[PDB]
Formats: structure tokens, sequence, C-alpha cells
């Protein structure tokens, strides 16, 4: 009530800021793998801002996208830092988020009451994933024609629907024009979608506060937001953008195969067709099965399983500190999964295929097994009780 | 081991560096070489003729060079495609006039662009300058069909071009004794150029902001320390033992 | 200094491109028209009374 | 040193002050830096400019 | 005028002998050639890459 | 979402009297050791596989190379 006025920061215009940002109670012992997020935030923003002004020079036709890409390399003032900023932000921010969810999976953030958090994670991967795969047509190379080919007519190996939904897709016979037209208007949607669902992951966040690297009830000791936990996104901010700027200024074509400066031929084809670094996990998994609808129906265990942890409900201790088999698992995993990326960008004989077929068993193995340790540790105060 | 073609070793560019630049010498003899040697076919397209200016020639000196040649302009209030000699706001002919001829031209094979050329394959510069210099005797046991060349830095082994660059194949107006491997320098230098016309200014950006982004690095890092000092020092008694 | 860098270069790359300003000075024919009367000409993106 | 409470007494009792001070401060070490790295780039490289090219007035 | 690169391509002979003989014997071994499809390749590549490592520090000084 | 009865006591030193920076490199050697020794077993396991692997093909192709030649 307090009859008089005595503070901006508590009055109704800003209150919502206020409560959600200045004064909001967090736990003092965060480290800094909780900065990431903010950080997954500030890369979002920047590829919203250098898209708006890279989509005022480009032209989608398939006579005139190269051409126009690179015109503004070369004729507009700075128009080499945007194409530049863009086109590696989209890897600075796919390396954020991977560093996010790891740290999600280390300290056991799914569990209870803290579901709803990850469910709407998930979500929030697979928009991006379309969005970067969709973007990376509109230049018009040949990995751009032959990667869209590849993989929208993966789609193709569904029962009976199969071809009405890959020729539906096509907008025709072939990947053409019209395809282009077409993914250049769904790259201009979908991350105001992603905002959206960012800002909806954080409520959902917020109306349960935040984990800690203890595991433990941490309702006795927080302290507020403001300054304590500013400074230290501050320091990984300024970070950040030196890293950046390494990329943008000294190498900015380490992150790309060299075959997108040669304009689209439809005849001839690549030797070697691979898509972008942050979805060889992916492919390597989707070509690990001699089996068209296999290899498709192999992908769904992978979100089912990532959108299914959390509700196994017999584990009693978070983080992985106090529980040293499941951080082996955590390592092992680690490695298994770098193993799937590093497969992915290889040809397919001998010794690929076997190594291409155990890392997914491996996998998967990691999705089944934590339920085990659930039940064989929930009664272990009854046997190590002094 | 022989579809995927020799490898190209790595070499001392006086381009290579964190704080180099290109020599505008050897932009200039590149330049002259590939006008009087390889614009027979190939084609830039994506270079205009005042992109010159201030880089390797100085102004007058190019628009004499573009009022040397003809280009063809709309129509007249006749109706006709008349032809007028080039302006500075021209692009560099071509030789054909269209990707068929040049097939019919060299026996259905296509030579390619050469705008972006060093940044298309794998390892640019060390590629195109040892497959200009690589051409070769094959080894025992293989042979080649009539109309093509043996080159190892090609994958496949037989290539379709014919070599150009030999002894004298040009002449300087600098007294530089024109020799394969230089004029081979001088064209790989000037096709960095053109791919790549925005290197210098890049690098000085690059330098300037990385020193005053990691100087603002200490100072938040002392910011931060100075803020946490109080309960990183702070002191509690609780009246718990176990 | 770098909020003034990015805004600065953000704004600049709006402004007129370089092969936009090639094509800006050049003249061409002009004739003879009846008393009084007007026939216009062609320029650069211009008309001519 | 004592220094330090000098400057801090003469800048630092208003505020609109330190927003101008900030400001000229900026656009100082702006143009200070700028000097640096082009002095230092020049003298990298001495004789690849576009300035030292031999023959670059004689194609009349 | 006489090419640097090819003075220098002959000068580094001591420096892989070895390829150069592991080839010589290749040839020598292959020689009776019936049905084609043999030949020696690989260490062609194999001499090839020595000449070009020894080539590659010291070819770029004596140019201009 | 709520707070407990505590019942603790705790004395605190202003900002402005106390050395800040000479705490990070204060006794490195000892942090690095205690470090390693913790985290051995980790780095292990996260860096076996990929040296295996790596070695393993490396092996298998050298051989197969080798043994296609004439
Ligand atoms: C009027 C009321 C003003 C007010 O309420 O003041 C509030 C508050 C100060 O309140 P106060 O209590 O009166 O001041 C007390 C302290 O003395 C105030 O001291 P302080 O500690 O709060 O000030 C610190 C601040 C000082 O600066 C300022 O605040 C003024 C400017 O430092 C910064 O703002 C750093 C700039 C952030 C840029 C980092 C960009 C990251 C990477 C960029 C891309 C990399 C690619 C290359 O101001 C701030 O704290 C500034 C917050 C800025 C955070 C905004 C986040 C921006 C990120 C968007 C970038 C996305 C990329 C776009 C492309
Ligand atoms: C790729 C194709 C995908 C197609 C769909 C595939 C779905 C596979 C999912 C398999 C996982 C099983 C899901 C089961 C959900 C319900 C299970 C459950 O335990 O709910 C019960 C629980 C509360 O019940 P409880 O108190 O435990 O029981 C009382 C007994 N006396 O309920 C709760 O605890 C509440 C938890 C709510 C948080 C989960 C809400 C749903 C997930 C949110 C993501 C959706 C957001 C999408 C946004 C865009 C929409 C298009
Ligand atoms: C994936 C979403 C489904 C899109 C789809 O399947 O489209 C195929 C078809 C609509 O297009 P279609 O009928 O094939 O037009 C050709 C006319 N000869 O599908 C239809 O005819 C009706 C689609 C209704 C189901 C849409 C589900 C979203
Ligand atoms: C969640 C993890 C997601 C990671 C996604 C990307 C994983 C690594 C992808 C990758 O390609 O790295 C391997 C890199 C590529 O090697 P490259 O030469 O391009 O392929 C042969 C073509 N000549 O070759 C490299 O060694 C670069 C180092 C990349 C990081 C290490 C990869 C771990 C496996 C390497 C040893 C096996
Ligand atoms: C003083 C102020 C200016 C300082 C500028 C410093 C610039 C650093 C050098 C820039 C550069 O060109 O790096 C080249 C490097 C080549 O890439 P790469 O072969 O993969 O090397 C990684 C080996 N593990 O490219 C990179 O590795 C870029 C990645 C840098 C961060 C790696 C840690
Ligand atoms: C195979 C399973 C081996 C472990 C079986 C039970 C052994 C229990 C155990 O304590 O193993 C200890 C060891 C590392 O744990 P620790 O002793 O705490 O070493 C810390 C050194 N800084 O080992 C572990 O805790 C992790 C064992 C790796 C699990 C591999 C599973 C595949
Ligand atoms: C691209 C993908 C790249 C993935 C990078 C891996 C990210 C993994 C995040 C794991 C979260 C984490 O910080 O693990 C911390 C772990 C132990 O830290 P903790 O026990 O919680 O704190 C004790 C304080 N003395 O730290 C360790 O156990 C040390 C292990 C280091 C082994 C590598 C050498
Ligand atoms: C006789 C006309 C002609 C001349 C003149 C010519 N080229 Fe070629 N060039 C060709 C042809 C034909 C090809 C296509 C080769 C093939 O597809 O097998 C080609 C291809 C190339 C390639 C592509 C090689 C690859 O790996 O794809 C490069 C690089 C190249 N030329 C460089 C040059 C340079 C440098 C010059 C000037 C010294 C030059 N060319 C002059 C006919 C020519
Ligand atoms: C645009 C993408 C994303 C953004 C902007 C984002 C942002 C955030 C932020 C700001 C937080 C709270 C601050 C913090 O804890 O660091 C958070 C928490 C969290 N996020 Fe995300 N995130 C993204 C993607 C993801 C993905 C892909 C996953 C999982 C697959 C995920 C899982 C989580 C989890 C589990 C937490 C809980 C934090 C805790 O345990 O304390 N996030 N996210
Ligand atoms: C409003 C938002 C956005 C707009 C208007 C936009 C616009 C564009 C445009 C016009 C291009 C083609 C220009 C070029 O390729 O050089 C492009 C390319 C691309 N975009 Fe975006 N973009 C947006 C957001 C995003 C986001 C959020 C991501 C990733 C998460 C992304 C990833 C990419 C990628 C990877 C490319 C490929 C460029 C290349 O590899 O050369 N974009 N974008």
């Amino acid at each position: 009530m307090r009859n008089q006025r005595f503070s901006l920061l508590k009055q109704p215009i800003s209150s919502t800021l206020n409560q959600h940002l200045i004064d909001y109670p967090t736990p003092s012992n965060l480290s800094y793998w909780w900065g990431f997020g903010s950080l997954a935030g500030i890369c979002l923003v920047i590829q919203i801002v250098t898209g708006v002004f890279l989509a005022m020079h480009y032209t989608p036709h398939v006579d005139l996208a190269f051409n126009s890409v690179e015109h503004v390399m070369r004729d507009v003032e700075g128009g080499w830092l945007l194409r530049y900023m863009h086109a590696n932000g989209a890897s600075m921010f796919l390396i954020v988020v991977h560093l996010h969810i790891f740290r999600g999976l280390y300290h056991a953030s799914y569990s209870s009451p803290r579901e709803f958090v990850r469910c709407l994670g998930v979500v929030i991967f697979l928009l991006m994933i379309v969005t970067a795969f969709t973007g990376y047509v509109p230049p018009w190379g040949q990995m751009s024609f032959w990667g869209a080919t590849v993989i929208t007519s993966l789609a193709s190996a569904i029962p009976v629907v199969g071809d009405t939904i890959v020729t539906w897709l096509w907008g025709g016979f072939s990947v053409d024009n019209a395809t282009l037209n077409r993914f250049f208007s769904l790259h201009h949607l979908l991350p105001f979608i992603l905002v959206g669902a960012s800002l909806l992951h954080l409520a959902a966040l917020h109306q349960y506060g935040s984990n800690n690297p203890l595991g433990v009830h941490s309702e006795m000791d927080q302290i507020s937001f403001y300054p304590y936990f500013y400074v230290k996104d501050l320091v990984g901010w300024v970070a950040f953008a030196i890293f950046f700027s390494i990329w943008i200024f000294y190498a900015p074509n380490v992150l790309g195969h060299p075959d997108n400066y040669i304009p689209a031929n439809p005849m001839p084809t690549p030797p070697h067709i691979v898509p972008e670094w942050y979805f060889l996990p992916i492919h390597a998994i989707l070509r690990s099965i001699p089996d068209k609808s296999g290899g498709v129906a192999a992908i769904a265990p992978v979100f089912i399983c990532l959108l299914a942890l959390p509700f196994f409900k017999s584990m009693y201790v978070r983080s992985s500190s106090f529980r040293p088999i499941h951080q082996g698992i955590f390592w092992l995993l680690l490695a298994d999964r770098l193993l799937l990326g590093w497969i992915g960008c290889q040809p397919v004989e001998a010794p690929f295929v076997t190594i291409g077929q155990i890392p997914p068993l491996v996998f998967f193995l990691f999705f089944a097994i934590t339920p085990i340790p659930g039940r064989v540790g929930r009664g272990i105060p009854n046997s190590y009780t002094d | 081991e022989a579809e995927h073609g020799l490898a190209c070793p790595s070499y001392p560019w006086p381009h290579q560096g964190i704080l180099s630049s290109y020599d505008h010498a050897s932009i200039r003899r590149g330049h002259q070489v590939y006008t009087q040697v390889c614009a027979s076919c190939h084609s830039m397209s994506l270079i205009s003729y005042r992109d010159l200016v201030g880089v390797a020639y100085t102004e007058e000196e190019v628009k004499a060079m573009a009022a040397e040649i003809e280009v063809v302009d709309g129509p007249n209030d006749e109706g006709e495609m008349f032809t007028r000699p080039g302006k500075l706001s021209d692009r560099f002919p071509q030789p054909y006039a269209n990707e068929a001829a040049a097939r019919f031209a060299n026996g259905g094979a296509y030579p390619p662009d050469l705008s972006l050329i060093t940044k298309a394959p794998h390892n640019g510069q060390n590629y195109v300058f040892a497959l200009l210099t690589g051409y070769r005797d094959p080894p025992a046991g293989v042979s080649i069909r009539e109309g093509l060349h043996y080159n190892p830095y090609f994958p496949g082994g037989a290539i379709a071009m014919p070599k150009m660059l030999n002894d004298g194949a040009v002449e300087y107006e600098d007294g530089t004794p024109a020799t394969e491997s230089q004029m081979g320098k001088d064209v790989v230098s000037f096709l960095s150029w053109a791919a790549e016309p925005e290197m210098e200014e890049r690098k000085l950006m690059g330098f300037k902001w990385i020193f005053v982004l990691t100087l603002a690095l200490l100072q938040a890092g002392y910011y931060r320390r100075l803020r946490w000092s109080v309960l990183k020092s702070r002191k509690l008694v609780l009246d718990v033992v176990n | 200094s770098l909020v003034r860098l990015l805004i600065l270069k953000f704004v600049l790359s709006m402004s007129a491109s370089k092969d936009v300003l090639a094509l800006a000075s050049l003249e061409v024919d002009l004739s003879s028209i009846e008393p009084g009367t007007t026939v216009t000409v062609k320029w650069r993106g211009k008309p001519v009374f | 040193g004592g220094i330090f409470e000098a400057l801090y007494k003469v800048l630092m009792r208003r505020n609109s002050v330190y927003v101008t001070f900030v400001i000229a401060g900026a656009f100082v070490g702006e143009r200070a830096v700028d000097y640096g790295v082009h002095k230092l780039w020049e003298h990298n490289n001495v004789g690849k400019r576009y300035e030292d090219i031999s023959v670059l007035g004689q194609r009349q | 005028p006489v090419d640097q690169k090819k003075y220098l391509e002959e000068s580094c002979k001591p420096k892989c002998v070895k390829a150069l003989l592991e080839y010589q014997a290749c040839v020598k071994r292959i020689q009776g050639d019936e049905t084609g499809n043999k030949h020696c390749t690989g260490q062609y590549f194999d001499y090839w890459s020595c000449i070009d490592k020894c080539v590659a520090q010291k070819l770029f000084s004596k140019l201009k | 979402k709520g707070f407990v009865p505590m019942k603790a006591v705790t004395y605190g030193l202003s900002p402005f009297q106390q050395k800040i920076m000479p705490g990070l490199w204060k006794d490195l050697p000892t942090k690095i050791h205690h470090k390693v020794s913790e985290n051995w077993i980790s780095a292990t396991l996260l860096l076996g596989p990929l040296v295996g692997v790596y070695s393993y093909v490396q092996n298998y192709q050298e051989k197969e190379k080798l043994s296609h030649r004439y």
C-alpha cells in the first residue's frame, strides 16, 4: 500500500522488470555454467538484427541470389562485416546452446519440479535446427542445392503418403525457384516464434527458481540478481565478444565448405555431400541404418528419449558430484557423441560402417540405463548406514 | 589413391600473416599476365574496371585501357544494338557467348570462372599455383586418351587444358625475367586480390578491436572481484556440530 | 566506443553503394525540336525538360 | 596516490561532468589507437604500398 | 631465361633418394606388363611429395 | 516458494578495506595439483575412446592402401 510513493522500481510500470530481473532471489553459489542462457539470448538478438539488415540487399530468385550475395560483399559499405557476422553467429549460437544442454544434463536439471522447462527447451532446439537448415539454402551454391535435395527427398521413405508430401513440399518436381522463395519466407518468419518460445521458457523457469551445483534445498541462503550476477554475466559477454571477433576478423571461412562458392548446377554432383558441422551427429545416426524407413524412424527415438528423460521417478539425488557412476556415464556419453559428430563427415565404407552403427547403440543405452541406477540406489540408505 | 589427386604444399606467401598486406606490384604483373594469356577462354564477370584504380593503376591508365575495348549498349531511338568503347563502370569482357559455345570450343570441357577460384576449392592459393606449375610426365603403366594432358594435382589424373605458362609468354614493363614461376606467382597474387578485396581493412579493424576488448575484459574482471569481496570474506556462526 | 562503432556501421550500411555512385556522371546527345514544344531525353535516372 | 583523490574530487561531485568525461575519453582513445595501429601497419611492410610501384605512370 | 623451380626440383634428389629407389624398384618389377591395369602411381605420389616439400621453403626466396 | 526461520549471526567488512587482486595467483601449483589429482579419471574417460578409434582407423587405412599397391 504505502500511501505515498517510494521508488520508481516498485511502481506498477516497472514492477515486472524489477521483480523478474533486479530483486529476484537466486542461490549464492551459482558458477559460470549458469551464464549461457543469457549468452544465447544475446546471440539470438545478434542474429535477428544482422538478418534484418542483410535482407535489404538480397533477391530470392535463381538467376540473382548468388550475384546479390556477392554484390553485398563487394559493393556495400561494411556489407562483408554483416555477412560474416551472420554466417559465423549461427555457429556461435549452436555452440552456446550445446554447452547449455550439457550443463542441464550434468547437474540433473530435468527432474521435478522442472520438467516443463526441459520440454520447452527440446521444442526450442527443434525450431533452431529447422531455421538454420532452411536458411543455409538462399545463397544457392552447390551444397545448398544438393543438401536440400538429399534431406528433403529423405521424406519419401514413409509409406504411401511419401511421394505426395515430398512433391507438395518441393512445390514441384525438383528443387527449383519455388523452393527457394518458399524457404526464404519461412526463414524470415521462424525466429520470431523462437523469441516467443524463449520467453515462455523463462517464465516457466521463474515460477520455481533455478538449481545449484549442490542440488539441495536453497531457500535459506539467497542473494538478489543485481549487482551480483550482472557483473558475472558481463565477464562472460566480454570473453564471448573477443572469441566471436577472432572468428569474424581473422578466420571467417574456416567453419564452412569451399563448394558453396560455385553456383548451383543441377547436372553434376559433388563427390562428397555433407551439411554444416552442427548436424553431423544426426546425419551419422541417420545414415547408420541400411534401410530408409529404419533410418528415418531412428531419429524419432532420439527426440522421444530426450523428451521422456524427466518422467523417471525414483532417483533422489540430483547433482552428479555425489553420484560417481552416473558421472562416469556422463563423460563416456560425451565422448561417444563427439565420435558420432566426427563420423558424420566421412565416406560410407569400411571401417566407418561399424563405427557408425555402434555409437548409436551407445547413445541409446544411455537413455536406457539411467532408471536402473534410480532403482538400485533408491535403497542405498539402508545398506551404508552407520 | 589416384582419384583424389596430389596434395599441394604450403608456400610462404607475402600476404600471409596477421599484419601483412598485398604486394601491389605483383597485382599489376598478375593482371598483365591474365589479360594477355588467360582472358582468351576464362572470364571474371564479377570484377569491374573501377576496382583497379588506387590498387594497381592510376585512374587515367584504367580509363584508356577501358576505352580500348568495345561493348554493346541498349537500343537507340532507332531500336538497334550498337557498340561504343568501354567506361570505368564496365566489367571484364567474356570470351564466349554462353557455356554451350565454351564447351564446343574446348572439346566438351567448360573452363570455369576465375573470380572466386581461390575460395572455391580446398587450399586455394597453393592448389592454383601447383596446378599451373605441375604438368609432368605420366607414371609407368598409365595412359591418357588423346586430347587430354596429365597433371597429378587434378583429381582423376587427366586434365583438358593445355600448358600456357612458358618462359617468355609475356613481356613485362619493369624488367623482370618472365619465368614460369614468376608469372604463376603474379597470377596467384592477382587472383587472391580479386577474390578477397577487403583483406587489409578487415585485418586493421581486427587488430584494433581485439586489443580494446582485451582491456575491457581486464576492467570487468576487476569490477566483479570488487563487488563480490563482501560476501566472499563474510564470517558466520551457526551452532551445529554434525 | 563499441556502441558508437556498431551504430555508425549499421547506419552507413544503408547509404548509397559504390555501384550506384559509379553511374552518376555522363552526357548524351540532344536534338532540335519544333517551335515552343517539348520532347524529353534520357539520362541516369532522371528526365530533361 | 593523492593524484587519484585529486582527480576524484575534480570530476565526480556531479554526474553530467562524468558523462562528458566518458565521451571525451572515448573519442580521444579511438584516435590514439587508430594512429598507433596505422603506424605499426606502415612499419611492418615497407615497399608494398600502392605509391611504391615504380611504373605507376608509364601507361600514357 | 631458365626456371628456378625446375633447378631446385632437380637439386633435391638426396632428400628422397629412398623414394626414388623405391619407384625404380616398382618400375623394374612391373616391367613386362601384359594386360595393363598395373602401374606405379603410389610411388610417383610419394616421390613428388618429397620433392615438393623440399622445394616449398626454398623457392619463394629466389623470386621477386 | 517460501522462506524458513533461521537464527544465524554474520559479520562483514566494507569493499574498500581489503586487497582484491592478489588472491588469484596466490598458491597456483597446489591448486593445479589438486585439480589434476581430482579429475584425472574424468579426463581419462573423456579422451580415451577418441585416441583409440583414431589410431585404429589410421592403422586400418594405411594397411589397406599399402596392400592395394603393385
Ligand atoms: C515428435 C512427436 C512428439 C509427439 C508427442 C510425443 C510425446 C511423448 C512423451 C512421452 C513422455 C510421457 C509423457 C506423460 C505426461 C504425463 C505423465 C505424468 O506423470 O503426469 C502426471 C503429473 C502429475 O500427476 P501426479 O501428481 O504425479 O499423479 C497423482 C497420483 N495420485 O503431471 C505433471 O507432473 C505435470 C508436468 C507438466 C509438464 C509437462 C507438460 C507437457 C510437456 C510440455 C511440452 C509441450 C509444449 C509445446 C508448446 C508448443 C505447442 C505446440
Ligand atoms: C586453352 C584455353 C585456356 C587457357 C588460355 C587457360 N585455360 Fe585454364 N582451363 C581451360 C580448360 C578447358 C579448363 C577445364 C579443365 C577441365 O575441366 O579438365 C581449365 C581449367 C582451369 C582451372 C580449374 C582447375 C580445377 O581444378 O578445376 C584453373 C584453376 C585454371 N584453368 C587456371 C588457368 C590459368 C591461371 C590460366 C592463365 C595462365 C588459364 N587457366 C588459361 C582452358 C584454358
Ligand atoms: C534459444 C535457446 C535457449 C535459451 C534462450 C535459453 C535460456 C535459458 C535461460 C536464460 C535459463 C535460466 C538462466 C540459466 O540457468 O542460465 C535457462 C535454463 C534452462 N534451460 Fe535453457 N535456453 C535455451 C535452450 C535450451 C535447451 C535447448 C535446453 C535443453 C535441451 C535448455 C534447458 C534448460 C534447463 C534444463 C534449464 C534449467 C536451469 C537450471 O537448472 O537452473 N535450454 N535457459
Ligand atoms: C528475422 C530473422 C532473420 C532474417 C531476416 C535472416 C535473414 C537471412 C538472409 C537474407 C540470409 C541470406 C543471406 C546470406 O546467406 O548471406 C540468411 C542466411 C542464413 N541465416 Fe538468417 N536470418 C534470420 C535469422 C536467422 C537465425 C535465427 C538463424 C540461426 C539460428 C539464421 C541462420 C542463417 C544461416 C546459417 C544462413 C546461411 C548463410 C551462409 O551460410 O552463407 N538466420 N539469413
